[PDB]
Formats: C-alpha cells, structure tokens, sequence
C-alpha cells in the first residue's frame, strides 16, 4: 500500500524501511564510539559531543555534563548512540532490566543477556505498528563469569552480537577495516602481558582507533574513555589526565 | 492512525462485505475437497496440491481432520485460518460432552464454529478466516450429515457437495451420479471419479488423493483415512469399473 | 522423613530416606525425597509431598529454561532466590523444607531452605521429622574437607539415625553426591530395612474359589 | 475426613504378568449411613491402557472424571495417539494440585500398561494419589479410599508377585473383600476389571450386601 | 537474637549474635545477621527470619536501583586526593583451643570503590525505603532493623526501624533483639561520646556477650563490623564464654 | 514532508522526525525564557512580549516561573497546558521521591524523569507530543549553579546560561559577552533587562514592568526560590533605560 | 495504540484471494541465507550458513542453530530478532508441555503450537506477520521428525528440504541425493554439499552451523572440529 514506508510492515521486497529510517537516523548524529576487548580487560571510547539535533552547540554548555557513556550496573556500563531521548530511554530500559534480573536471581546479568533481553524488548518496536523504532545504537562491556571481557551491539533492528572490537558511527566499513588491522598488528606479537601492560594497550589501541577514523588529533577533554578489567572490575571512567598522557604517549612514538 | 485502517467489517455500497468476497476468491482458488452420504458413512477426499517429492507422505492428511470420534471436517482455503478454528472447534466438541455428558451433535458444533466466523465479520476491525469446512459426521439424532461452511458464518447441509476450485465440475458429476442408497465401495468410487474428472485427468494418482470415511458400525463411529495402498487398490477398482 | 546434605572437598552430597506417610500408615515405602534439579543442582524435600512434587518440577524446569535462555552453568544463588520468593508468597502454606546443594562458579554451596521463605547456606543440616537425631550425628561427626567417600558413610549414618529413632522416617537410604562436572544418584544406598519373617508358603487362592455374579469378556482391537 | 465418610467407597490396583487388575466398590452412601446406590462404579476407562480409580465424595468423582475425560479426549484428538499412561499419570497430578488449596477431595489410582514399542511390551502400570496430586509410583499394588488400612493389610499378606490373570483375578478379588468386610461404609457390591494387552474381563463379585 | 550498633569517634560499629532458633530448638547455629545493602551501608536483621530476609533482598534491589540513578554525568575529582587495628587474634585465643583449627579466617577489611561517595545512596534514604516497606504491610510483617553506615553528609550513623515501620535515628548506640533488654543498663552507663575504635570495639563486644550469658534465644557467635569513611572491616569472635570472679 | 511528517511514530526517508521538528518551530515562536547562572545565585526571566496588545490583562498576572520544591525554578516556553502539565508531573515526582527516600529529588534525577516522562510523548501514534521546551534549575552555596534544558524531543542539556523561545539567538549573543559566574545577581538585573529592551524589538521602556516575570535563588533569600521585588526591578530597570536612551 | 480503535488488521485480503503481507514476509525470508534440513534412518540433521560479515564479530555469539529442549533443535531463515523472539517462546511452551505431562513435548505438539502462534500475527490488529522460516527437527517416541514453519502459520513435514536464499535450486540438488534409507554420516556430507552448491566461493568450519538429533541421544550442535573434519574429505 501507500503507507508500507509509514509503519513497520513489509514492502514489496521484503523490507521494513522503517527500521533502516531509524538506522539512518542514528547514523545522523554523527557521533562515533569504538568498543575494544582485551585478554583480561574491554574499553569503550566515545566523543563528548552533542549529537547533531535540531538545536546546535552553545558556548554556554557544560560540555562536561555531555556524554554518550553510561553504567548499567556498577559493573556493566555501554555506549548509547543515537537520539538522544532514545538513548536515555533505552539506557533505563537496560537499568530496569538488569535490576529486575538481579531481583529475581540472586546474582547480577552478565553482559551478553543483557544485550539480548534489550534486542527482545526492541523486536516488540519492530513488529507493533503503533510504537515508534527507538533510534538507538548501542555497545555493551562487562566481565563475564568466568573472567572475560565481552564486548556487545545492539542496533535499532534488534540485531546483537558479540565483537572483538566494534564502532558505532557514520562509517563503518572503513573503522573495520582499521580496527582490523589494529587488532592483528596487536595479535602478532608473541610476548606476553601483564594486567597492567594489557589493560594499557587496550587504551591504546582504543584512542588509536577513534584518532585513525575520525581523521583528525583527539583533545582529552573532548573524548572519554570507560575500561572494565580483571583487575577493577567496576565500569569507570578514566581521568582527563590519563587520557591525555595516553594521547601524549600515542603522537610520540 | 485511522488512515491505515482497512475498515474490514463495513458494510459496501451494494450491502457487501469485500473482504468476505475476497476470502472467497482465496477459497474458491483451493484444492477441490468433496464430500458424499451413503448409506454407510460420509466420504471426504481431497486433491492434494504437490510441493515437492520429498515432502513426507505418511500419515499425513493436510486437507482432511478428526474434529471428534463422530465428526470430521474437510478444508479449502488458508491452512493456517484452519488449523485454528479446527483446533476451536474440537474445544467445542469436548465443552459439549463435559457439560451434557453426551456427544455434541454435529449441527450444533457447525453452528458454534460458523459464529465465530461470523462474529469476525461483524464485531472488531480484523480480517475474516479464509476457511470453507466440509463438515460431516453421525449423531443419533440426525444420523449420517454433511455440511459446507464459509467465510461469512453461513453453512448449509447437503447430500453431496465439493468446494475449492473447480468445484462446478466435481458438482455436476455429483448431480449425475450421485444416488439416494448407496453403498461405502460405490461412494468411494463415485469420490474418485469426481476427484479425477476436476483435476482434468481421467484416471487418478494416488500420490494426490486424501480419502476418508466415516462409519457407524455395531454401535461404534470409526472414521478410516485410507492409505496410499488403499487408495490404490481402489483406484484399481475404479480403472476396472470405468 | 530424614534429610541431610553436607559439604566436602569440591563435591556436595544429600542423603534421604524413603518413607510416605498417610497419618499413622505408611503409604510408599520406596518415595524419592532427592529431586534433580540441574546437573550440577539437586535438592532433598521434607514437609507435604504435593507442595514438593511440584515446587520442585516447577524450579527445575524454570532453571532449565534460564539456562537455555542464557548458555551459562545455573546457579545455587538462584534457585535459593526463586524458592524462597515462592515460599514466602505462600506464607509458609506450602509446607517445603528443603535442602539445596550443588556446585557452580562460587564452589559447592549447601541451603537449608524453611517453609515460611527463610534460607540458610551451611556445611551441614538436616530436615524432616528425624532431623534432630540425624542433626545429633553430624554434629558429633561432621569435619571439614571430608572425602566424598567419608562423607558418604556420615551422610548414610544420619540417614539411618532418622530411620531407627523417628517413627515417620524408614525404608532405605537415597544418596547424590553433586560436583562441578557431574552428579551420582545412588538409590537405594543403603537398604537397611527388610520383611523379616516370611510364610513358608505364599497363600494361592485355588481357581474358582471367589463367587461371582456376572462375567463379560471384551477383546481389544 | 468427614467429608470421605460422607459417601464411602474403595479402590484397589494389583499387577501381575502381562495383566493388571482394577477393583472397586458399588455403594453409593448418603449421610455416611444410608445406602443409596449399589451401582456406583468408581472406576472409569480413560482409554485402553488407561484406567482411573476414583474414591472419596461422589459430586468431586464425577467432576474430576469429566475433566480428566475432557483433557484426555483433547490430547489424543490434537496428537493423533493414546495417551501414554504416565503422561495421564503425571496430568492428574498437575490438575489435583492445580486445586491445592481448594482440592477435589478425591482418592485417586490409576493402573494401567506403559507401552515400551520395540512389537510391543506391556509393562502394568499403577499408581496412587492423595487429594492435592502427590504419587505413589508401586509395582504390585495401589489402594484408595476409607478402606485403605484394610486394604493395605490384605494387600501385604497375601499379594504374590508375577501372578497369571486368573491367580490376579483371584488375589485382588479377595483382597477387596476380606477388607470391605469390615468397613461399615463401603461394599454393597465389587466389580473386578482385569486387564491385559488383548482382553478386558470385567467381573462382578457375589459380595455381601449390609 | 541480639543486634547492636553504636557510634564512635570515627564510625561506627554494628554487632550481633549468630544464633537462630524455632522455640527451643537452634535451627542455624551460626546465622549471618548483619547483611551488606551497599559497599559502606549496612543492616542488622531482627524478628522473624523469612521476613527480614526478603524485606532486605528488596531492600538491596532497591539500593542498586538508587545508586545507579545517583551517578552523574561526566567526570569528577580531577585534582580531589582522597588507627589502631584490633588484636582480634589475641580476644579470639584460648587455651584449649590453640592451633587446633589452624585454618580460620576471622577478619577481612575492603575499601570504598566510590572514594568521594559519588553515587552511594545515603543511609537515610535507603532505611526511609525500608520503613516504607516494612509499615505498608505492618499487619503481617513482624522484624526490626538497625541500619548502619557512613556518607558524606551526615557521616556515620543508625538507624533504627521498629516493628510496625516507624523510624527513629539514633545518634549513640541502637539495640534490638530478645537480648538487649538485658544489656541495656549495661549499654547506658558504659557508653561515652567520641569513644575510640577499641573502646567501641570492647564495648559492642562485652555487650553480645553478656546478652548471650543472659539470653537463651541469643548465642553462637559475634559478628562485628566496623564503617569508616573509608573502609569496612568485619570481625568474628567466637571466645564468647563470660567469666565471673564470684 | 512527502506524507512522511503526519505522525510522530514515523521516521522520514532521511532518518529525521517532522513533527518534533515542527513543534521546535513552535516553540521557537513563543516567547522567551532564559535563566543565568551568578557568583551568589541564578536568576532567571521571562519575556512575555507577545501579549503586548493584550492591554487588559491584569498587571503581572501572567507568569512562567515555578518552582518544584521552593529551591528548584522550572520555566518554559511553548503551550501554557503542556508546561502545567509537565510542571505537574515534576511535582508528583518530587513528593515520590520524598515519600520513599524522605529527602528532596536531586535535580539532576528529577531532570532525567521529567525528560522520559515528555520523550514517551515522542513514541505512539496517537499522542500530541508536548509542545514546549523546559529550564530546570537551582543553586546551593557548595554547588553553586545547576542549570538544565529540556527538549520537546527528552534531550536534556546542562549549560551555565540558556535562552529558549524567541529572539533567543540575539539574547545568547548579549549574554556571552560576560562571565557571570563572577557577577552578582542583582548586577545582572540591570544587564538582563538591557538585553530585552535591545533583542526583543516588542518590548520598550513602558511595558518593561508588567511583561517581564523576574525569580531567582540566590544567598539573599537563603536558597529558596523567591520572586525579585519590584523594589529591586525598578531602580535596575530606570538604570538600563536611561543607559539605552542614552545610545 | 495496541487497544481501542487502533487495534484492526494489517493484513487484510486482495480482490484475488491473497494476503499480500504474507508473500512479502515469503520474500524477505527467500532473500535469507539458506537453511536446511535432512531425515536420515536413525537422526535429522539441520545446517546453516553463517556467513560472518566481518573478522571483528564473535562466530559463538551467533548460533542460526538453537536447542528447544533435549531431542529438539530449531533453525531460521530470516529476521533474528523475530527467531529470537518466536525461540524463546518455544522454549516456555516446551517447559509447560513439560510440567503438565512430565516427559519432553512431541514434535508435533510443538510445531502446532508455535505455528498457532505464527498464524495469529497474520491475524490480530497491529502487528506485522513474522519475517521469517523455521525448521524444527527432533526425535521422541513416534520417530524423528523435521518441520517447516511459514510466516503465514501453515507447518510442513519434510523428509529434506532448504529454505531461503536460491532454496529451489537447492532443493532439486536435495532431491537429486536424498533417499530415506541415509546415515548420519552421508546426511551431514549431503547437507554440507548443498550449502558448498548454494555458496558462492569457499566454505568451511566457520561458514556453517550443524546440528544432529540421531540414535536416540540429546540434540547436539557440531563444534567447529567436528565439521572441518567432516569437511576434510
Ligand atoms: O510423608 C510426607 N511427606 C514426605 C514424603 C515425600 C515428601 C516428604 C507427608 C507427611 C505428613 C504431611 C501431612 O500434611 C498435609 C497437609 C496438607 C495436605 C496434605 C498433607 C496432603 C494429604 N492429606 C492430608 C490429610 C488427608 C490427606 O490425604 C497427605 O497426607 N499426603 C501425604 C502423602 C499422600 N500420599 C500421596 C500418594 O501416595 C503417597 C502418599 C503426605 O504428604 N505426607
């Protein structure tokens, strides 16, 4: 009919255009984030910028209140990106749906469910033709039960999986192609690490990633950086300061 | 929101319901499934509509069901719609024997499923099930019965009738042939020679033929769905007699 | 009815007897008290035996449905929340004392889990009508780091006190001992309990003997 | 307690080899005195190898049965097969505790042949129940209703393991007897069905009437 | 049962007996009645156990839920920089009983992950939500709780939520439990303002014990733990027995 | 457009939502609402210039300053029902949290609830989603200011001054000249009300005082919402005047 | 929204009989990567072609090939989240089947229920049909069995058969090899050989999912080792 690009039905051919309107969407924010998984450790990196919206960027912002960075739990955090009330909703969404797992079963969700309880609640948006697609892509890290770092992706379409290293932004194919290479550059090495080399390395390779793909130099104050490892469990930030000195750190070497 | 409705149950311009018609169309574009009284039982058979040779021909009657000992319906049209409503219209068969404590006659449950049928055509805003039933069965009251029900709720009974496609061909040889006493061995015939005559062929293939039958014997209602080897040997017979 | 369940080197092991009571009668002497719940996870069960029945299978089959739905080992911790939830929304009216063991990431982990909700993780314990004398055994003999065949023979002789010193328990002994990779049902273990005196010969009833009314004969297909 | 006073009635399973028999009481009872039936059978054929015995107030008999019929029927019309016997088995109990709190204040057995298909082995079934669905899975017999203790001690005696269907007929019939004997509120009457994987025997025993 | 919590100097102390009882009969010997609800706040159970247990299974659900909508956006502190340990070992001795369980962990001691107290829920809010709980439904449920702990507006303090779900803070000691009546002259007089770590530590001590002496329904052993503004540590005493010269 | 800007609950071709688009026009229509963060306090205003041919309204009847719990200011531009409502909401969120935690809601939550709250208004094909965009703010001594903005689309943003509704461009222009932070309060009456007489070309020197609602939270009233006397208005507003009758 | 008057058919009947948005359902799932699935003597083996878009994602974090319960495995071609969704499903109707009558939920009782499920999205207002095929292979008493399920809710019993992408093709190449008298072994060879002649360049260990219900034992998913030594001839 008429109306099969208006609501989540199918098309002639197959497709819900809905869904790739809502892809497209999040793809116009023009904000990017790279998730990286270690040995022991995983790391997201995302910039500190306002998503491009209908309103711009006044210099009267608190641009340290801007973030795309937020904990699920004190152990589980992720990258929402997207609009940004999509975003803080699926970010509940996923607070919600981790508290009621810990209610229920006595032990907090890892990561992956997680993610895929989330896809679940996303997949009711894609078959109800009175609910609105939430544009929102997102990347979630945790450390698994058994001491693993995961890294995982949720898109509008309610598609997730696990990644050794993900990016959510307006290129893709290319940021694979680079974190691709980063990632076998890092795997050639034979030597092995420490907790504290790995989880330094895995920053690095982060920050490296986002500078190579954004395609100009990283300021520590316009970028932030989460880590979860074995040693610190905790989904935390890291300082202005650390961030700095591993940018110093990667433009001399 | 309103501009995405359809408006399924709205009265035409000519005092139609257009989706009923169309479920109709759908209907009338279904394998030919006929149905016949004797003296003996109710006879269903149905061509089957071919996928693919490896689809597994055991035990595997798509177009014929036991709705209960003494009911068993034949379908044209949506196999999913049909496998909803027969699935309803067993439920409706044991409510009647949990809150009587005697077999549903067969009238009654025909009736129940029709209303639901038609309750999708009059109540709501979603489309009507794209299902004819032919009904048979025996009860006491009644004995031996056949009925035809489509999309609309109505349903009628009949002596012999076919439904599905090609189903003017399949009535006429039915008119011709069909008689007021016969026997299980001729209304099975009969049954092939309808099945093959609207398939336009002339003798017919096994491979295609869902065939079954009801009985009241010695107090007990048995329905039989023949096999492949029985439907063989009677096509056997009928090359014989034809 | 006897139950008990201790902690060993990297294993957890239950015991049980086998006696069904309908007030003072014996109405199964060979009732399984020990309920699989998981590979890694079972649980033994005193009170009503409807409430355990089915709490158990209801627990059972929710633990495989979070497995499935999550691909990782099912946790003690868990069935501890789900029954004691349970329990306490029926306000201890399903009469479930239950002791849940079993082995996951966090090593072998026992519960004593109450009627009312409560729960309890322990080295040891005991429930039913003989647990007070099961409970004087193990705490005259219970250690730590036990070997699972020590602990088997402690775990048999509580069973047996409940036998021999409270009325409701008897028959035999049931045992599963749980590790990380596997369990083992043993049932019976123990056997204690047999008919001691029999008729020399056992009473046949000479063909004929019972008078009857009517007979009808009627084959089948 | 009173409640199962009110009518009466008994029920009782023995196995044998290859056979299986089910027995029960006729009587009818009102107001725990008063006969009022001597056709009451409690016994009840869910299909061929699927027997029911049902003890306890006659109102909560017929309804329970007429469920069971209903959930029988609907099984094997959806599958296209007879309901295997421990799947009936393990449904009463599901349906007795769906009622835990408000139960059928019935005394269910059920005795039947579990079907193991190679041929086709015919291994007797029989279990017992209390009113909120617990079970007693036994090999040689099962008994329900007031006369259980009378029952149980008849049963104790005198079963005799791997008995042909005569020497079954025989046991449980005297069983039954010898323990309606001595209970004011169950007799009047015992019908006797013995089964095996090719014939049914129904029987009706000269039993007292007071 | 008996639970005690007590302010001093520098924090404050929570104690508790480990004995649970249905009449007569000691159903767990050693129970664990001061739970942890967060990292620096926690919770000493009394009353009926089935009930206490899943008031503070709620409870703890609904601190997570708390804490992580406490956590600001951005990043913090980016210059901000953030006593005499007790011979537990030497009030744990005795004679009879000298190496004869060499393995014995009796102590542990961990520190706060949110160092400037960030995001943990203040105690208030967390024993207001409790109370809350406990009076909606105070026809059925029968337990009182002392809360304890540490956050940066108020500092260290208790709690106390009373059967039937009123809330009184306190701001020297808190007792509950079928024992305390028993210690609690005992508590009055020997309690002071601004008491050290060990004059806190021998005091909460000497009280479960004495209302061990005198309780029937409290005994087992002691569980004490200590919130600083900083760390948490955790005791076990199980030299328990009371000495009387006469 | 191209029959895709209709509903709220469809994305256009180009991954963009109309109708929160147009309700932004909307608002951007409506009049103007700014708040601005001092060394000893915030202060916030509002503009009400397009009743300026309304002339029997009663005199300062008309006000877009609320407060949540008398030391939180919340104001709006866009539909005056849409603001109650939103206001309301903030409200009952304000005396939930005080009944189960018995402390006031941090503005920072109750900005993200009050957030979610107008985003699910975003979601479902048959809901007008909410026609205004909001400013949340307060001041603590130890804190000092906290200043958030609601969009009609839930995106809320903290800023150190913000202008919403009309002529806010012009009115960003004139505040960013200065740093505030380090200005008292009362100074910057005198600058906010130069502002409205340069930036919104409706207003002058004669309906200054009964078109404009002034309010902050400053040491002066403890840190409780207040609003400013006409005792303080008028001798700043004289000052400016005169200052701009001067150029 | 989902009540009210904003509850009324999506799909709805054409003047010639169908329903349009089930053949467009068909058409996204015939644009799918293929699946299929083998009755052999004594199992049923079904196969997918996991095709990983790029070396950064996780081959464990995608499985097209899930357990039901024990003796019942189930394979999409089609939309993930809708399998997600219609999998877990499965999985509840499998445990309650399983807590009414104790054993493991038949086959056919399954594939009923689940295409019961299927059908209503056809037919209640607001929602969209499933976008998707299953294939539900198992064994329990009355023999092995494997079943299709189509968007529109009708369900298929199959001795072999594919869906998805170019699956007529594959089915001629099924048909050409596929006897009812076949082992485990040769039903494995002959599924990898239908997805080698759907796929086009190289596969392996990586690009394929298997799993086997055969010999009365628990549904099995091949490891990577099993296939490539399956894959080594
Ligand atoms: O041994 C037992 N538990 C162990 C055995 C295994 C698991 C642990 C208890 C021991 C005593 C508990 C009785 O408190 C009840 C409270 C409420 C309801 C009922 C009982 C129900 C019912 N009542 C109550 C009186 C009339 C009647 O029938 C009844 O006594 N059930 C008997 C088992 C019944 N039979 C089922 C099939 O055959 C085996 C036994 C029963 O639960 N016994």
């Amino acid at each position: 009919s008429m109306y099969d690009r208006h609501l989540t039905i199918f098309s002639p051919d197959g497709n819900l255009y809905q869904i790739e309107y809502a892809i497209k969407a999040v793809k116009n924010t023009n904000i990017t984030s790279v998730g990286v998984k270690g040995e022991n450790c995983a790391v997201i990196i995302s910039q500190k910028k306002m998503a491009t919206q209908y309103i711009s960027q006044d210099k009267l912002l608190d641009y340290n209140n801007i973030t795309n960075i937020y904990n699920i739990t004190d152990e589980i955090g992720c990258s929402m990106v997207g609009m940004p009330g999509d975003c803080l909703s699926m970010v509940y969404k996923a607070r919600s749906e981790a508290s009621e797992f810990l209610y229920s079963n006595g032990y907090n969700v890892n990561a992956e469910t997680l993610c895929r309880n989330i896809c679940d609640k996303i997949q009711v948006y894609t078959q109800h033709a009175y609910m609105r697609l939430h544009a929102c892509s997102g990347m979630i890290i945790g450390i698994d039960e058994n001491n693993k770092p995961e890294l995982f992706k949720f898109d509008p379409s309610g598609f997730c999986a696990g990644y050794r290293a993900c990016v959510i932004g307006n290129k893709e194919q290319e940021s694979i192609s680079v974190l691709e290479r980063l990632l076998e550059k890092r795997k050639k090495k034979i030597q092995q690490e420490t907790i504290d080399e790995d989880i330094r390395n895995t920053t690095i390779l982060a920050i490296e990633a986002l500078q190579t793909i954004l395609a100009f130099d990283l300021k520590a104050s316009e970028i932030e950086v989460a880590i979860v490892s074995t040693k610190n469990r905790n989904f935390t930030q890291i300082s202005e300061k650390e961030i700095d000195n591993y940018l110093t750190y990667i433009a001399e070497r | 929101a309103r501009r995405y409705d359809s408006r399924t149950t709205t009265f035409s311009p000519e005092g139609r319901l257009y989706q009923v018609e169309y479920a109709l169309e759908a209907i009338n574009n279904a394998s030919i499934t006929i149905g016949l009284i004797t003296k003996d039982g109710v006879i269903l058979g149905a061509d089957k509509v071919f996928i693919s040779k490896l689809i597994d021909k055991a035990n595997n009657y798509e177009k014929i069901y036991k709705i209960d000992k003494h009911i068993f319906c034949g379908v044209a049209g949506l196999n999913a719609d049909a496998n909803i409503l027969i699935n309803q219209s067993r439920l409706y068969a044991q409510r009647y024997l949990y809150n009587y404590n005697e077999v549903q006659p067969v009238s009654q449950l025909v009736v129940q499923i029709c209303d639901i049928k038609q309750s999708y055509t009059q109540y709501g805003g979603l489309r009507p099930y794209g299902v004819s039933f032919l009904i048979g069965g025996y009860d006491t009251k009644d004995g031996y019965q056949l009925y035809h029900t489509d999309p609309s709720g109505n349903y009628s009974g009949w002596f012999a009738t076919a439904i599905g496609t090609n189903n003017l061909t399949a009535s006429s040889v039915l008119k011709q042939e069909w008689k007021n006493d016969m026997t299980l061995e001729e209304g099975l015939l009969l049954a092939l020679k309808t099945l093959a005559k609207s398939t336009d062929t002339e003798i017919p293939k096994s491979e295609k033929i869902e065939l079954a039958y009801l009985t009241n014997k010695d107090g007990e209602v048995y329905q039989k769905y023949l096999t492949e080897k029985e439907i063989e040997e009677l096509i056997k017979l009928y090359t014989q007699k034809y | 009815t006897t139950i008990c369940g201790l902690v060993c080197q990297n294993a957890v092991i239950l015991g049980a007897d086998t006696r069904a009571t309908e007030g003072p009668i014996v109405a199964d002497k060979n009732c399984s008290k020990l309920h699989y719940i998981s590979k890694n996870i079972w649980c033994a069960g005193a009170g009503v035996a409807g409430d355990l029945e089915h709490t158990t299978l209801w627990l059972q089959h929710n633990v495989e449905l979070h497995r499935l739905n999550t691909n990782t080992q099912p946790r003690v911790s868990m069935c501890v929340s789900r029954l004691t939830q349970e329990l306490f929304k029926y306000q201890g009216y399903k009469v479930c004392a239950i002791v849940l063991g079993g082995v996951d990431v966090n090593g072998p982990q026992l519960y004593g889990i109450h009627p009312h909700g409560s729960s309890c993780l322990l080295p040891f314990t005991a429930l039913g009508s003989g647990s007070l004398n099961a409970m004087a055994v193990l705490e005259a003999k219970y250690r730590d780091n036990m070997t699972i065949e020590e602990g088997k023979n402690l775990v048999c002789e509580a069973i047996c006190a409940g036998i021999f010193n409270d009325l409701g328990s008897g028959g035999n002994v049931d045992i599963c001992v749980i590790t990380k990779d596997s369990y083992q049902h043993i049932r019976p273990y123990k056997e204690p309990n047999m008919r001691l005196y029999h008729l020399p010969h056992p009473t046949i009833y000479p063909k004929g003997t019972t008078p009857i009314l009517s007979e009808k004969i009627e084959y089948i297909k | 307690g009173s409640i199962y006073n009110y009518n009466g009635g008994c029920v009782l399973g023995m196995s044998g080899s290859n056979c299986v028999a089910i027995a029960c009481d006729l009587r009818l009872g009102a107001n725990t005195f008063t006969t009022v039936s001597t056709k009451f059978s409690k016994i009840f054929k869910m299909n061929n190898n699927v027997y029911v015995g049902l003890s306890g107030l006659a109102t909560d008999i017929q309804t329970l049965y007429e469920i069971l019929r209903y959930r029988v029927n609907l099984y094997e019309v959806r599958q296209d097969a007879e309901m295997d016997v421990e799947c009936f088995a393990n449904m009463l109990s599901s349906i007795l505790y769906s009622n835990r709190f408000s139960p059928y204040f019935v005394n269910p057995i059920v005795v039947g042949f579990k079907l193991k298909h190679y041929k086709v082995n015919y291994e007797p079934y029989l279990t017992a129940y209390d009113l909120i669905g617990a079970k007693c899975e036994t090999r040689d017999f099962v008994v329900n209703g007031v006369t259980s203790e009378q029952l149980f001690g008849m049963c104790e005696s005198l079963y005799v393991k791997d008995q042909d269907e005569n020497g079954l007929f025989e046991t449980i019939s005297q069983c039954l007897l010898s323990a309606l004997d001595r209970d004011c509120i169950s007799g009047w009457g015992a019908e006797v069905l013995v089964l095996t994987p090719e014939k049914i025997i129904k029987k009706k025993l000269k039993a007292r009437m007071d | 049962t008996t639970i005690i919590g007590i302010i001093y100097d520098n924090g404050v102390m929570l104690a508790c007996d480990s004995r649970t009882s249905s009449g007569t009969f000691i159903s767990n010997k050693c129970s664990r009645k001061i739970n942890r609800i967060n990292e620096n706040l926690y919770v000493c159970r009394s009353g009926a156990s089935a009930h206490s247990q899943k008031i503070i299974e709620i409870i703890k659900h609904y601190c997570v839920s708390m804490k992580n909508e406490n956590r600001k956006k951005g990043r913090f502190h980016e210059g901000e920089t953030i006593d005499e340990e007790i011979d537990i070992d030497s009030i744990n001795y005795l004679d009879y009983n000298n190496n004869n369980d060499n393995n014995l962990v009796t102590k542990n001691k961990y520190f706060y992950e949110d160092k400037f107290n960030d995001y943990n829920p203040l105690v208030e809010n967390v024993a207001h939500i409790t109370k809350k709980i406990i009076y909606t439904n105070n026809n059925f449920l029968s337990c009182a709780l002392i809360f304890g702990g540490y956050d940066k507006i108020k500092k260290q303090q208790l709690y106390a939520v009373n059967l039937n779900g009123s809330i009184i803070e306190k701001h020297d000691f808190a007792v509950s439990g079928s024992g305390s009546i028993y210690i609690q002259s005992y508590l009055q007089d020997k309690y002071k303002k601004f008491m050290t770590k060990k004059e806190c530590f021998n005091l909460i001590l000497n009280c479960v014990k004495y209302a061990m002496h005198n309780d029937n329904s409290s005994g087992g052993l002691i569980r004490i733990v200590n919130i600083t503004k900083s760390f948490v540590e955790e005791f076990t005493v199980v030299n328990t027995q009371m000495n009387f010269q006469y | 457009s191209a029959g895709y800007d209709l509903s709220v609950s469809t994305f256009s071709p180009d991954g963009r939502l109309y109708q929160v688009e147009y309700i932004y026009k909307s608002i951007n229509n409506n009049n103007t609402a700014l708040c601005l963060e001092c060394k000893d306090g915030i202060i916030c205003c509002c503009i009400n210039s397009n009743m300026d041919k309304n002339k029997m309204i009663k005199k300062n009847s008309y006000n877009r300053i609320y407060h949540v719990n008398n030391n939180i200011i919340i104001t709006y531009s866009g539909f005056d029902g849409d603001a109650r409502n939103i206001i309301d909401r903030a409200r009952s969120e304000a005396n939930t949290y005080y009944y189960n935690f018995h402390t006031n809601i941090p503005l920072h939550i109750l900005v993200n609830r009050i957030s979610l709250y107008i985003h699910a208004y975003t979601l479902y094909w048959h809901m007008r989603p909410f026609a205004a965009s909001i400013i949340i703010s307060s001041f603590n001594e130890k804190d000092k200011g906290d200043i958030y903005c609601i969009e009609p689309n839930g995106a809320c943003y903290k800023y150190s001054g913000i202008v919403i509704g009309k002529n806010k461009e012009m009115f960003k222009t004139e505040i960013e000249k200065k740093d505030y932070k380090d200005i008292n309060v009362r100074d910057a009456i005198e600058d906010i009300y130069k502002f409205i007489l340069t930036s919104d070309d409706h207003m002058n020197k004669n309906n200054l005082q009964n078109l404009v609602n002034f309010s902050w939270i400053c040491k002066e009233s403890s840190y409780e919402f207040q609003n400013i006397h006409e005792e303080i208005l008028t001798p700043a507003l004289n000052k400016a005047v005169e200052y701009i009758e001067k150029l | 929204m989902a009540d009210g008057e904003y509850s009324f058919s999506l799909t709805t009947f054409s003047p010639t009989g169908k329903l349009v948005q089930i053949e467009y359902a068909l058409n996204r799932v015939s644009s799918s990567s293929p699946a299929l699935g083998i009755r052999a003597k004594n199992g049923v083996i079904i196969a997918t072609e996991k095709k990983s878009p790029n070396e950064l994602i996780e081959e464990n974090s995608i499985f097209k090939i899930q357990q039901i319960s024990e003796h019942i495995g189930i394979v999409y071609a089609g939309m993930p989240g809708d399998f997600r969704v219609l999998l877990k499903r499965a999985r509840k109707e499998a445990i309650r089947y399983s807590l009414q009558y104790g054993s493991e939920i038949l086959v056919k009782e399954l594939v009923k229920i689940i295409a019961s499920i299927v059908q209503e999205f056809t037919q209640t207002g607001g929602v969209r049909p499933f976008g998707l095929s299953l294939l539900i292979c198992g064994v329990d008493v009355y023999g092995y069995h494997l079943y299709q399920i189509d968007p529109s809710g009708c369900y298929f019993n199959w001795m072999a058969t594919c869906v998805g992408k170019d699956y007529q093709n594959n089915m001629s190449f099924l048909e050409k090899r596929y006897n009812k008298d076949i082992e485990i072994e040769d039903a494995i060879h002959t599924a990898i050989l239908t997805l080698k002649e759907s796929y086009e360049g190289v596969l392996n260990e990586k690009n394929i999912e298997i799993g086997v219900a055969y010999d009365n034992k628990p549904f099995k998913i091949l490891t990577q080792n099993e296939i490539k030594d399956y894959l080594i001839e």
